[PDB]
């Protein structure tokens, strides 16, 4: 709860409402035409009743009154209708635009960006957070001026037939706002603390649903119950106090409400009587002047009670947007997006000096990295498990930050174009994921409108092709839930198969082979030794006899790269390469 | 509308304090209704005693009335939320955590059923759209009707045709109204449930897949199919504004017309006299604040339509009946495991081949083996089953000559150690990773296995309280690997199944963690899958498969000599 930063979020709030100005202010028309019928509405009741009671007017000589009475009432109910649909219309286009804002900066955050938050809290972000804006712009941003000047309206009707009715209005006003924003002063906070509630629950649920079985495996039934328990229980607490400061903003204006209703009335009733007279511009006080100052009692204060009611949808839209300012102030992995494009689609030169690659939090991943890398050469990473080999993959990549050069074909990385930077990339990535729903649309990711001849040939050199039988629909088969319906070995076979459908400028595989025994292995890496001449290729990979035409092996370790050369030189010449192969081979 | 039996029973634990906010719901109406309609009468009857009324008419009992009414309807509507809501989000959140309970018992083939993207939305999402069931459906429907009833009974005594004529539109709307806009509101509830689970099914994929979709240039073509979701749902959420819109248009025509009704009708006469003089505004002020309690009723049946659609979800998700069920016989968990399969047959739900055929294999208790053979042929699905993954047709697995199906679950799962092939880092921290098997092990003994397993990096800055996983630390993918090794480690099972361990580790790693397991793992029945052909000459047996069958069987220096299908994959 900080009133600066709450100040910035609803700053940030009243911008998006631009894109809907003009329905704004068509509703906050339409709020007023509603309270010039109210007062109409009730004239004409007041009338009609002091001409029954008092006067003892029969109903057959009151037609016209009766006929504009029906006419208020009718219009109403359409302006009641049209008010609706058009707060509604510039509640969705806000929600749209904010939705696109947000959606639009994911595709730039790229998977480190994404992985800071679980999948689930991105959900509930996008899906609940942003939706919960709809009644702040809505219902509330018409409010403050109806809450306004609806009021002084029904006032301005009361002043000209009695004085003290009017100031039994006036009196109490003022007391609304003021415990309005004292009640609901921390509703800010306690929605903001009730949207993180929500993204616990719902990003610790999914994250437990993703890796459902390790819980089975291990016997974690009673102690997942437990954590889920505690998770909705801090979510079934933040939403009751939100909800009690709702309902006690609503219940304090509501009894000052009740209270001005009763002293209209119990004044006009005292009044009429001679108990007390004053307020009434020295003429006896008429009935049509005391029904008027009380059907439109409820009706002054009725903005005000729908001012606090929507003051809690503000506090819910703040608590809303705390989050997503959040995200879209946090910079990227490149500050600038980059507008520069490398024309040929030739391999490319891979350049680094005094690199360094860190996380989004700000760790570094891999320690200065000095290599080059000529067109057309392909080079091998080599080291230990957590020496940062697939970070300088994903930096490559685009997907991390990086402080030192990184130049590709002379032009800085940070500087290039990422959209048409991923078209000269195909890549096989340690542990792949398969998104699309079948076998065939997976395959078929860089171009799904690929040839038959084209998607059979990838299917081939990948060894995709040898197992279809067994799949039911053949190449058409779905695979499920993070590719449930292949194993391991299949699912990195499909993964092949798509870096290999279309050409490019830089290959990236990262273990492009493992899940695989000695034959599948071999048939694969048959497509990979070929594909990884065509154009500049850097594989990260454990065997080491493979591997011998390589043009560089880099051996990196604790992010460095110490050792560089062809594997007859390396082998024989000790250093880390010889005793990391020193283990391979060593029965043999 | 049958479905939504299982959710209203829920009541019952909570029918005390539901029960308290409808009377709570009834008294802050009944005020309601009162402090207008009181005031109208008030007003019209002072006026017509005048001041020759003063001495002789009592002004002082509906003064205490406005009063009393005033603060009983401020008070009873605060304290009617107040106990309906706390009851509520009781019921839900006894839902959702009953909800998730169903999860793990159908975690291997149930959840492949299900989308991961819907179900989570199913738990989270549906279950908080079931509180319009219990805050606005009930209460507001039995609410509307009893003051409905006292209103029509109590304007009965001063006139018979005005009071059935105020009551009767008033039943005619309360009746006829909600059902009709149930049923106008039934399909794009139906589409509102089900596009949001569609697009939140649709927004965590892309989320997860992020890495492959934006390199292939997937992620615009994605992005648009999921954009085109929202344009659904906007249109199926425009269109349920566009009934309630139209359900306040013609509430407020029918207030309208009881309003005019009372005007024209009680100047003619109210019980039987031609001056009704203040009876007019008795009924006229009546008519219009009795619709105030029709005011949530036409909403409550119009969005019934989507809370049924929710309903059925839950109902669908906590209908399905595991595959795998447990017996409840406790039994101690032995300290030597040999396990015996003949003949086990397998096929994965709606396929045709089997993915097991008839694999017959007798592991003595210490014996380590080795599983060999290529990419699908069942290996991993063999070591499924003996966790009970499934339950293998006209197939027997035996532990200790004893059926693995007669087992307690808390026993079957200390007695066997599992390194899946594919492993799973959860959001928690590196300590709560570990405590997953022997929660009951210290901090002492949880840094000394990772200093054994190569990980004394994550002892380094944070530790043990690092926070791993999604909004955390990424551990690479060959440090994932040897921290499901460590949880193996720690759980210390008899029986351990070893799904490609060394997968993924470099050399020195790959030595260091072998060189581990083979000094750890000892006195310990160990079956172990691998690709990896390093260190075989220790295993008893070395099994090697095809196509759901095993192939070759013996010794490493056997099946060496024999120079069957592992020479080819040794050379
Ligand atoms: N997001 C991250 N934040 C902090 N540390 C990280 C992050 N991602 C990776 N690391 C660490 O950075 C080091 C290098 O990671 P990584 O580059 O994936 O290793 P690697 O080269 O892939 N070796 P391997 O395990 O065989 O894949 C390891 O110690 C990781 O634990
Ligand atoms: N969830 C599933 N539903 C249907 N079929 C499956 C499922 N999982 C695996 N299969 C099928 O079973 C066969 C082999 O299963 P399994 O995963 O046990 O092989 P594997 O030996 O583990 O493969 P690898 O060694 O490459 O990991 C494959 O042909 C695959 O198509
Ligand atoms: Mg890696
Ligand atoms: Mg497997």
């Amino acid at each position: 709860m900080n009133k600066s930063r709450q100040k910035e979020l609803t700053r940030w709030l009243k911008q998006q409402s631009v894109i809907s100005q003009r329905w704004l202010n068509i509703s906050r028309l339409l709020g007023f035409v509603s309270g010039i019928l109210i007062i109409a509405q009730a004239w004409f009741m007041a009338r009609i009743l002091q001409h029954m009671i008092m006067e003892n007017i029969p109903r057959e000589a009151l037609l016209l009154p009766f006929t504009l009475l029906v006419l208020t009432f009718v219009l109403r109910a359409w302006v009641v209708w049209l008010r609706e649909r058009v707060g509604y219309h510039a509640g969705q286009h806000i929600r749209f635009a904010i939705r696109r804002q947000v959606l639009d900066r994911l595709q730039q955050a790229g998977p480190a960006w994404i992985q800071g938050k679980p999948a689930g809290s991105w959900a509930t972000l996008v899906l609940e957070q942003i939706d919960d804006m709809h009644d702040y712009y809505a219902r509330y941003l018409p409010q403050m001026a109806l809450a306004v000047s609806v009021p002084l309206l029904i006032v301005v009707a009361i002043f000209p037939s009695n004085w003290a009715a009017a100031l039994i209005l006036l009196g109490t006003a003022p007391l609304i706002p003021l415990f309005m924003a004292l009640v609901g002063m921390g509703a800010a906070d306690a929605n903001r603390r009730n949207f993180l509630a929500l993204a616990r629950l719902s990003g610790h649920f999914l994250d437990r649903l993703r890796g459902m079985e390790t819980l089975r495996i291990f016997g974690r039934g009673e102690a997942e119950i437990e954590s889920i328990r505690s998770a909705s229980e801090d979510f079934r607490q933040r939403t009751m106090e939100v909800l009690r400061l709702a309902f006690l903003s609503s219940g304090i204006l509501e009894f000052f409400t009740s209270l001005s209703i009763a002293l209209v009335a119990v004044y006009f009733g005292f009044s009429y009587l001679g108990e007390l007279d004053f307020g009434h511009y020295d003429t006896g006080v008429t009935l049509a002047a005391g029904f008027l100052a009380l059907i439109l009692a409820p009706e002054f204060f009725q903005p005000l009670r729908d001012l606090g009611t929507f003051y809690h949808a503000k506090a819910q839209a703040v608590g809303a947007a705390d989050s997503l300012k959040t995200f879209m102030e946090t910079p990227l992995a490149h500050p600038q997006r980059g507008e520069a494009e490398l024309a040929s689609t030739d391999p490319v030169t891979i350049e680094a000096e005094e690199l360094f690659i860190t996380s989004p939090e700000g760790k570094t991943l891999a320690g200065p990295l000095n290599f080059t890398l000529p067109a057309g050469q392909r080079a091998v990473l080599v080291g230990r498990s957590g020496s940062g080999k697939s970070s300088l993959l994903n930096a490559l990549s685009g997907f991390l930050s990086y402080q030192g050069s990184l130049r590709i074909n002379g032009i800085e990385l940070r500087d290039l174009s990422p959209e048409s930077w991923r078209k000269h990339l195909s890549w096989v990535g340690q542990n792949p994921q398969l998104p699309a729903a079948t076998l065939r649309d997976n395959v078929l990711l860089a171009r799904p409108d690929a040839s038959e001849q084209e998607l059979q040939a990838a299917l081939d050199n990948a060894w995709v092709s040898e197992f279809l039988p067994l799949l039911p629909q053949g190449v058409d088969t779905p695979v499920g839930d993070q590719a449930a319906r292949l194993s391991v070995g299949q699912a990195q076979r499909v993964a092949v198969a798509r870096a290999l459908l279309n050409p490019c400028s830089l290959l990236l595989l990262d273990e492009p082979a493992a899940s695989l025994d000695a034959h599948s292995e071999q048939r694969v890496m048959e497509a990979l030794n070929a594909a990884s001449l065509r154009q500049t290729t850097l594989m990260v990979t454990h065997q080491l006899e493979d591997l011998a035409d390589w043009d560089v092996i880099w051996v990196m370790q604790d992010g460095r790269i110490i050792e560089q050369g062809r594997y007859a030189e390396l082998s024989v010449a000790g250093g880390p390469f010889a005793t990391l192969l020193a283990h391979r081979q060593e029965e043999i | 509308m049958r479905a939504l039996l299982p959710y209203l029973a829920l009541y019952k634990r909570h029918k005390w304090m539901l029960s308290l906010g409808i009377v709570l719901a009834i008294v802050t109406l009944l005020a309601s209704i009162g402090l207008l309609t009181l005031s109208g009468w008030f007003l019209s009857a002072s006026a017509v005693a005048g001041v020759a009324g003063l001495y002789s008419f009592n002004y002082m009992l509906p003064a205490a009335g406005v009063r009393g009414a005033a603060i009983t309807r401020t008070a009873g509507r605060y304290f009617e939320r107040l106990v309906s809501h706390d009851a509520t989000f009781r019921v839900l959140q006894h839902l959702r955590i009953y909800t998730f309970s169903k999860l793990l018992p159908l975690s291997p083939a149930g959840l492949a059923r299900y989308r991961q993207g819907e179900l989570l939305n199913r738990v989270v999402a549906d279950v908080d759209t079931l509180d319009h069931l219990y805050l606005r459906v009930i209460s507001p429907l039995v609410g509307a009707f009893v003051v409905i009833m006292v209103v029509t009974i109590g304007l009965s005594f001063l006139d018979f045709t005005l009071a059935f004529t105020l009551g009767g539109i008033m039943l005619l709307t309360l009746f006829l109204m909600p059902p009709l806009f149930y049923r106008a509101g039934k399909s794009t509830g139906q589409n509102l449930t089900h596009l949001r689970g569609q697009y939140r099914q649709q927004l965590t994929a892309w989320l997860q897949g992020q890495a492959e979709l934006t390199i292939f240039g997937a992620s615009d073509r994605y992005r648009t199919q999921l954009e085109n979701t929202e344009i659904q749902w906007l249109e199926a959420q425009r269109r349920q504004s566009e009934l309630t819109a139209l359900s306040q248009a013609i509430m407020l025509l029918i207030g309208a017309l009881a309003v005019i009704l009372m005007l024209w009708m009680a100047s003619g006469g109210v019980g039987g006299n031609a001056q009704p003089g203040a009876l007019i505004a008795l009924f006229v002020f009546c008519a219009l604040a009795a619709f105030e309690a029709l005011a949530p009723v036409t909403g409550a049946f119009q969005h019934l339509g989507q809370v049924i659609a929710s309903a059925v979800r839950i109902s669908d998700l906590t209908d399905q009946k595991p595959e795998v069920t447990f017996p409840d016989t406790q039994t101690r968990v032995a300290d030597r495991v040999s396990l015996t399969l003949r003949d086990v047959q397998f096929t994965y739900p709606e396929q045709s081949q089997q993915a097991l055929k008839g694999i017959s294999l007798q592991v003595n208790a210490g014996e380590h083996i080795a599983i060999l053979g290529r990419t699908g042929c069942g290996k991993s699905t063999l070591l499924q089953q003996l966790t009970r993954a499934w339950d293998p047709q006209q197939g027997e697995i035996l532990l200790n000559d004893s059926p693995i199906a007669s087992l307690n679950e808390a026993a079957l799962r200390q007695t066997i150690s599992v390194v899946p092939q594919r492993v799973h880092l959860f959001s928690a921290t590196l300590r709560d990773n570990l405590l997953l098997a022997s929660p009951g092990s210290s901090d002492e003994a949880l840094s000394e296995i990772l200093r054994r397993v190569g990980l004394e990096k994550l002892l380094e800055d944070a530790g043990l309280n690092s926070w791993l996983g999604e909004g955390g630390r990424q551990l690479s993918g060959g440090e994932l690997r040897r921290l499901a090794i460590a949880r193996a480690l720690l759980h210390d099972a008899p029986l351990v199944l070893l799904d490609q361990p060394t997968e993924g580790l470099d050399a020195t790693t790959e030595s260091q963690i072998l060189e581990l397991l083979a000094e750890m793992m000892r006195e310990k029945t160990v079956l172990m899958v691998t690709h990896r052909l390093r260190g075989l000459s220790r295993f008893q047996q070395i099994i090697v498969m095809d196509n759901g069958q095993i192939i070759e069987q013996g010794t490493h220096a056997e099946l060496l000599a024999r120079q069957g299908r592992y020479y080819q994959f040794k050379q």
